[PDB]
């Protein structure tokens, strides 16, 4: 799973079962690491007009 | 319902906003709706399709 | 059912008779228009292409 | 009735909802439309059984009882000169309900001149009613008073030739 | 076009996306019958009122404003003279005061 975004600490209770997290666009939101299984939250990157 | 009108139109900017963002999870005849797994699955000549 | 357009009522007229207000009732009532949207504005190279 | 053909349509998402949605609108602003132009009045107003409005005739654009469609015979000619998937809705008000919306305005503006409108039906004579009228247009009352028989004759006249011209005009 | 009924004056509001506004009209209210005539015969001559309109309470004729009841004496202070009474559909006869 390919993406880009800044990755932080999370207050989202995940069940046990629930690995990943998706928005109303379906893309991902937030992620449960391998080899630790922590809960990561994906924030995109700040952008806007110039 | 005395503010319907106002309302209305606050509903149907919304509306349109969510419909516009719903439009990107349809893949259209495509794989996959995601980008990145068409970029990171297949090569350029089909991926470019 | 049929709906109804309105209460009937049926005007006394005849050609030798006026009716005049005695009083008067001060009406207040609400007009609602709306004015502006809010303004979007989207970036398109990143909503088609990210 | 492809079933693979909404199979393949299903990828494409929420186009139809929105073209459904889009019709909707179309078809509900459309009453809304009528509901604005004719309901301006929620009173159903008759005019009297005589039809004694000092030589002043209306028989033209009142509702002729003898017809079972209860309209003028203006707008009797009007509608005698108008001639997949796909489903048409039909209006919320249907025509014989327009029809007494329009006597029941008729029946005000004759019987009751511009009260109606701002508030409580008040009667008034028509030739009293058109001495307003002409004040309003700045001549007056005694002008009026004076040729009541030539207005009315210019009246009745000019009514027939709008039927005259709207029955000669394709 | 600014509420229903005779419009005297108005209130803008500022509301979200929109602007309220509130009509203050005038409405007519507690109407009376009157036996009404469109002049007054009085020495060969035909009076018509000014502004205003002939009403009668059953034996004695006024001249009021019409949007309002508010009875007064027939004078020439408040009618004008134009022609005799044969042309006038509908003249009744009554005295007209002279101050
Ligand atoms: C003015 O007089 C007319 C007739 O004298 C009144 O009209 C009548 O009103 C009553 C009350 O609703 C009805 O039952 C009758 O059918 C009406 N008659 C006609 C011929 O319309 C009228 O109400 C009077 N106006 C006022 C303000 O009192
Ligand atoms: C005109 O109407 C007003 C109300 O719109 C009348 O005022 C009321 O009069 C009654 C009895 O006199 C009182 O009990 C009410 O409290 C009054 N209401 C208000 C808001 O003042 C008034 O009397 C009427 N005048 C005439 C001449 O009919
Ligand atoms: C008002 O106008 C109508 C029609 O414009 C008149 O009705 C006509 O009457 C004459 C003789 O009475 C008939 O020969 C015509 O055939 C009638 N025309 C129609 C269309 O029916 C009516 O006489 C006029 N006056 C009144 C008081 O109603
Ligand atoms: C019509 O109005 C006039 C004037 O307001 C009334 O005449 C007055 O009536 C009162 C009551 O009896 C008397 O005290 C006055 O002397 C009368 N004035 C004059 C100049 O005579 C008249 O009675 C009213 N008529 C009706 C049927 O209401
Ligand atoms: C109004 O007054 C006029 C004049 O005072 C009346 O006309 C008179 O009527 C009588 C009988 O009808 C005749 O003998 C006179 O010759 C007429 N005089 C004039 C100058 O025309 C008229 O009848 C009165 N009308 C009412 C309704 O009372
Ligand atoms: C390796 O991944 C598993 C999950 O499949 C986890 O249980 C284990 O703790 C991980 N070990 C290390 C050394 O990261
Ligand atoms: C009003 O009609 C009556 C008949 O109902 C008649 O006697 C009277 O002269 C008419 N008045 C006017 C002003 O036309």
């Amino acid at each position: 799973l390919t993406g880009t975004g800044v990755l932080t600490e999370s207050n989202k209770k995940f069940l046990p079962f629930q690995q990943f997290g998706r928005d109303i666009a379906d893309t991902t939101d937030a992620v449960r690491d391998p080899q630790t299984l922590e809960i990561l939250d994906i924030t995109p990157c700040s952008f806007g007009g110039v | 319902s005395a503010l319907g009108k106002l309302q209305d139109v606050v509903n149907q900017n919304a509306q349109a906003l969510n419909t516009l963002v719903k439009q990107l999870s349809s893949n259209f005849g495509a794989i996959s709706s995601v980008l990145n797994d068409i970029l990171s699955r297949l090569d350029p000549p089909e991926a470019e399709v | 059912y049929t709906m109804s357009l309105g209460a009937e009522n049926s005007v006394a007229y005849s050609n030798n008779s006026i009716a005049i207000p005695t009083n008067f009732t001060i009406s207040v009532t609400t007009e609602i228009l709306p004015v502006s949207m809010t303004k979007t504005s989207v970036d398109c190279t990143m909503y088609i292409c990210g | 009735d492809s079933t693979e053909c909404s199979n393949l349509l299903l990828q494409y998402g929420s186009f139809c909802t929105q073209l459904n949605r889009a019709l909707t609108g179309i078809a509900v602003e459309q009453d809304k439309n009528t509901q604005e132009v004719f309901a301006q009045v929620k009173q159903i107003y008759k005019t009297p059984p005589i039809k004694d409005f000092g030589g002043f005739n209306f028989s033209q654009i009142l509702p002729d009882p003898s017809k079972p469609s209860k309209r003028s015979p203006i707008e009797d000619l009007l509608f005698n000169k108008v001639t997949n998937g796909l489903t048409v809705l039909p209006p919320l008000l249907t025509d014989e309900m327009i029809a007494q919306y329009t006597s029941a305005l008729l029946a005000g503006t004759i019987t009751s001149g511009w009260t109606f409108g701002a508030g409580p039906a008040l009667q008034i004579p028509f030739p009293m009613q058109m001495a307003y009228r002409f004040n309003g247009i700045g001549v007056t009352q005694n002008v009026l008073y004076e040729n009541q028989k030539l207005i009315a004759n210019q009246f009745n006249s000019a009514i027939g030739k709008i039927q005259d011209s709207l029955s000669s005009t394709p | 076009f600014c509420g229903k009924g005779y419009h005297l004056m108005s209130f803008p509001q500022s509301a979200p996306h929109g602007v309220v506004f509130l009509h203050v009209t005038y409405v007519p209210a507690q109407e009376k019958n009157f036996t009404t005539a469109p002049a007054i015969c009085h020495d060969g001559k035909a009076h018509f009122p000014r502004e205003g309109v002939f009403v009668s309470n059953g034996t004695h004729w006024f001249v009021t404003q019409r949007n309002f009841y508010e009875p007064q004496i027939i004078t020439t202070d408040n009618t004008f003279v134009s022609g005799n009474c044969d042309v006038v559909i509908g003249i009744v006869n009554n005295t007209v005061y002279d101050p």
